[PDB]
RNA sequence: CAGGCCUUGACAUGCUAGGGAACCCGGGUGAAAGCCUGGGGUGCCCCGCGAGGGGAGCCCUAGCACAGGUGCUGCAUGGCCGUCGUCAGCUCGUGCCGUGAGGUGUUGGGUUAAGUCCCGCAACGAGCGCAACCCCCGCCGUUAGUUGCCAGCGGUUCGGCCGGGCACUCUAACGGGACUGCCCGCGAAAGCGGGAGGAAGGAGGGGACGACGUCUGGUCAGCAUGGCCCUUACGGCCUGGGCGACACACGUGCUACAAUGCCCACUACAAAGCGAUGCCACCCGGCAACGGGGAGCUAAUCGCAAAAAGGUGGGCCCAGUUCGGAUUGGGGUCUGCAACCCGACCCCAUGAAGCCGGAAUCGCUAGUAAUCGCGGAUCAGCCAUGCCGCGGUGAAUACG
């Protein structure tokens, strides 16, 4: 009954990762609770375009943090064996907690 | 109105709470 | 009904009703549509653009 | 005063970042400073080699760092002793225990960052700006490319009235958000002041 | 930015109310962003280079 | 309608410095920079000199002005009108 | 700005040297900085019986290379930006015309939001720009279900609470969908008008994106950089004052002059955000700000939150008023070393001008204006009515 929470700036980097974590544990154990999206928190940065004056320049920036769930219930050694061994994504930070 | 700090709206405006605008 | 204001909800409810009506009897469209009830009003709150005060409301200038 | 950075303009599309690492709302302003500190050295103790891009990945006290260069030999070192000096002198900036790499630039004539450097280089010596530009535009065009463009600013030729020399060939569609145009800028300290040098290289499209 | 004024780096201020910020990069102070440690100018520059991971151009 | 709470602040520069004067007599003038100090009974009778940010001014502290922060009797601006 | 104070200097690299050099804790003076002083206190590699001799890190002083300067020049500059203007343009190659500067192409006729496209033509093409490629919103499908839900059944302390279910809403990733494709008419063509189907129709709505150039445009106080200038001071520390001064003038705004309103009560609909010494449920104390305690959340599963306008009821009765809150007196909370100069908030008292504004002048063509509330960055706190952004209710008018 392990709940995995994957997050990342790139949505495909997660879609990629998360997909693996599923296909993997989709054998050694349960078929997982399916990867779930979860709302995305978004950072905004509104910075005056040029230095000095021109208060009306602006330009908009944003740092979008995506999330996922997966959620694997019924861990069976190998279920955890397909995990700790195979890893890849760089822009993906994982959180496994049952 | 929004100007009066000792009324419902006065508070809401100044975004405060008090006798005139209780935190429920 | 969830989201927005009751005036907006009234309209959505009006769509849902117009829609279900069609499942009950598809032949309703031919007469329910000439009124456009089956159209999804796409009018929406415009983004607040920088520089201006409200998407459009433009700050005013004195003796330009 | 106009024109968006051609790179920043297409990060979502045809153009990856130069630092790709997961979340971090309490350390972002630390890994970043680090990524910076890093590039600091690399864009110094690695100039003469064609430093054309310093990528960086991470994963819990583990930095990747992939220095792309036109002359890796200069990076590696005799038999391979300098790349060893870097790594060490490098982990002196940050513990972390960070890797390193040296992928080469297959043809620096199609590397905007480099082309900028070449032109800025000659200028620093004392070559004919207009020439330098025409030639570079050529080379870049000469070695493939679907378009190229170079822009030197400053006091061209030590002149007192700052100007701006042009030069471009083929297509350089800055608006078409998908063209895939490599951008590069190069400074140019001079006996009489700075000169900016911009290079645009158009490669394929889709 | 006076080199001298970047004394702020002195985590040794008589009282914490005197401790301010300053840009990590340009050494500014007028409008630095906590999440980055960079000023509004430095942030746009780095942002554009793609050196700010995950950061991008907001459109909507 | 001033405020402080619980601790009516006083810079012990002159505080410990004023109570020592009481133990004996009254020292003519006592230059201070603790413009931020709250006046207290003890200070009464004394003569603390406060800084404008330019000069030190003689301020005979009375029992009816206790509580008022020091300075506050040492104006900063020099304004005599725009008239002409 | 005034005063106190330091000088190789708060920060980089390096040399000569009287000479102790690592380090650690106090005292004196002072506003602080600084200055004077007592004093636990040197291992290190190396020669040596040892007195002692010498080097390395560190370390103070003298002297040197030198630091440092938001000190001047945006008419020496890079970089970034503003601007015409998102306007429909600006050019090139070869050819052709002209003695030549140059011209043609890019003009002409139709058309478009557009140098958009069509037709024509000594021009044939090309590039920058227009459009398209990207993002958000409208409809639908697949994938995913701790959001959702008696849609469907059972239990209910009747709160979707519980079992349970992925249907719906939603969440987020991919994908379909519109192309003047289809019918009618005009047309040489592009295209124009009208009609059908469709959530959507002729660029469906909003963004990002800004041509060659223009202005001796803006910024050397973001940064960078040529030159000039100061180097016991045009550098550095500190304490305090000033940037908050006022007889006045202007710009941008806030609140309002009221009954389509003000007020008190009860009651209902939102989105986008934010949260570690952080948001703070709930309880208690206090009129209150807030305080004491204290659960939950690292945050679709907890919190900020109350949305306000609206709805139902009740009061006021046209008054400078139960309109409007300036100003001042008093008491107090919180932040912070500290709120006199110079914070915000609470409560009592006070309760100003103001009755819709002269000449003149501004914004906006629809989910716009108008009106209402909500969030965020910076940030201890805050002078935010500023700014960036979110959703609610939702017009008038355009002959020309
Ligand atoms: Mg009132
Ligand atoms: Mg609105
Ligand atoms: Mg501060
Ligand atoms: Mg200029
Ligand atoms: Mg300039
Ligand atoms: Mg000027
Ligand atoms: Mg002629
Ligand atoms: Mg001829
Ligand atoms: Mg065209
Ligand atoms: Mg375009
Ligand atoms: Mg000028
Ligand atoms: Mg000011
Ligand atoms: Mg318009
Ligand atoms: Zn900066």
């Amino acid at each position: 009954k392990i709940r995995i929470k994957l997050r990342g700036f790139d949505h495909k980097t997660l879609d990629a990762s998360a997909q693996k974590i599923v296909e993997a544990a989709r054998r050694s154990g349960a078929q997982v609770s399916g990867p779930i999206p979860l709302p995305t928190r978004v950072r905004r940065f509104t910075v005056i375009r040029g230095p000095f004056k021109h208060k009306d320049s602006r330009e908009h920036f944003e740092l979008r943090t995506h999330n996922r769930l997966v959620d694997i219930i019924n861990p069976n050694r190998k279920t955890i064996e397909q995990l700790m061994t195979l890893d890849l994504p760089t822009g993906v930070e994982i959180e496994i907690k049952t | 109105g929004k100007g009066d700090r000792r009324t419902r709206r006065g508070k809401i405006w100044r975004g405060t709470y008090g006798k005139y605008r209780p935190r429920k | 009904v969830r989201g927005g204001g009751k005036s907006g909800q009234i309209d959505a409810i009006k769509l849902g009703i117009a829609r279900a009506l069609v499942q009950y009897n598809p032949d309703y469209r031919a007469k329910l549509k000439p009124l456009g009830f089956l159209t999804r009003d796409a009018r929406v709150v415009e983004r607040k653009k920088y520089g201006k005060h409200k998407a459009r409301r433009a700050p005013q200038y004195s003796k330009r | 005063g106009n024109k968006i950075h051609p790179i920043g303009f297409r990060l979502g599309i045809t153009r990856d970042w130069e630092s790709r690492w997961y979340a971090g709302k309490k350390q972002y302003r630390h890994l970043l400073l680090e990524d910076q500190r890093i590039r600091g050295l690399l864009e110094k103790e690695l100039y003469s080699a064609g430093l054309a891009r310093v990528d960086i990945e991470r994963a819990a006290d583990n930095v990747a760092v992939t220095v792309h260069v036109a002359k890796p030999g200069v990076v590696i070192g005799r038999g391979g002793e300098r790349i060893r000096v870097l790594r060490e002198e490098l982990a002196k900036l940050t513990g972390k225990n960070v890797a390193l790499n040296v992928q080469e630039v297959q043809n620096p004539n199609l590397s905007a960052p480099l082309v900028a450097q070449r032109v800025a280089e000659q200028i620093e010596r004392r070559f004919a700006v207009r020439r330098a530009i025409k030639q570079a535009v050529q080379r870049v065009m000469e070695s493939g490319a679907k378009g190229a463009k170079v822009i030197v600013s400053g006091r061209i030729g030590g002149a007192e009235q700052a100007r701006t020399e042009w030069a471009a060939q083929g297509r350089v569609p800055l608006h078409t958000l998908r063209a895939n145009i490599d951008y590069g800028f190069a400074l140019a300290r001079t006996t009489y002041g700075v000169l900016g040098v911009k290079a645009y290289i158009f490669l394929g499209e889709v | 930015a006076r080199k001298a004024l970047i004394e702020k780096a002195k985590r040794t201020p008589k009282f914490k109310v005197r401790a301010y910020t300053r840009c990590v990069r340009c050494g500014r102070a007028r409008s630095v962003y906590r999440f980055f440690g960079l000023c509004r100018i430095c942030l746009r520059e780095l942002a554009h280079k793609g050196q700010l991971p995950g950061v991008r151009k907001a459109s909507w | 309608p001033r405020s402080l709470k619980k601790g009516v602040f006083v810079d012990d520069h002159l505080l410990e410095k004023v109570l020592e004067l009481n133990a004996k007599g009254e020292k003519r003038l006592i230059k201070t920079w603790s413009r931020r100090s709250t006046i207290v009974p003890e200070m009464v009778g004394h003569t603390i000199a406060v800084y404008n940010g330019k000069q030190h001014v003689p301020v005979y502290i009375t029992e009816n002005m206790v509580g008022h922060k020091l300075g506050e009797f040492a104006p900063t601006r020099t304004y005599r009108g725009h008239g002409k």
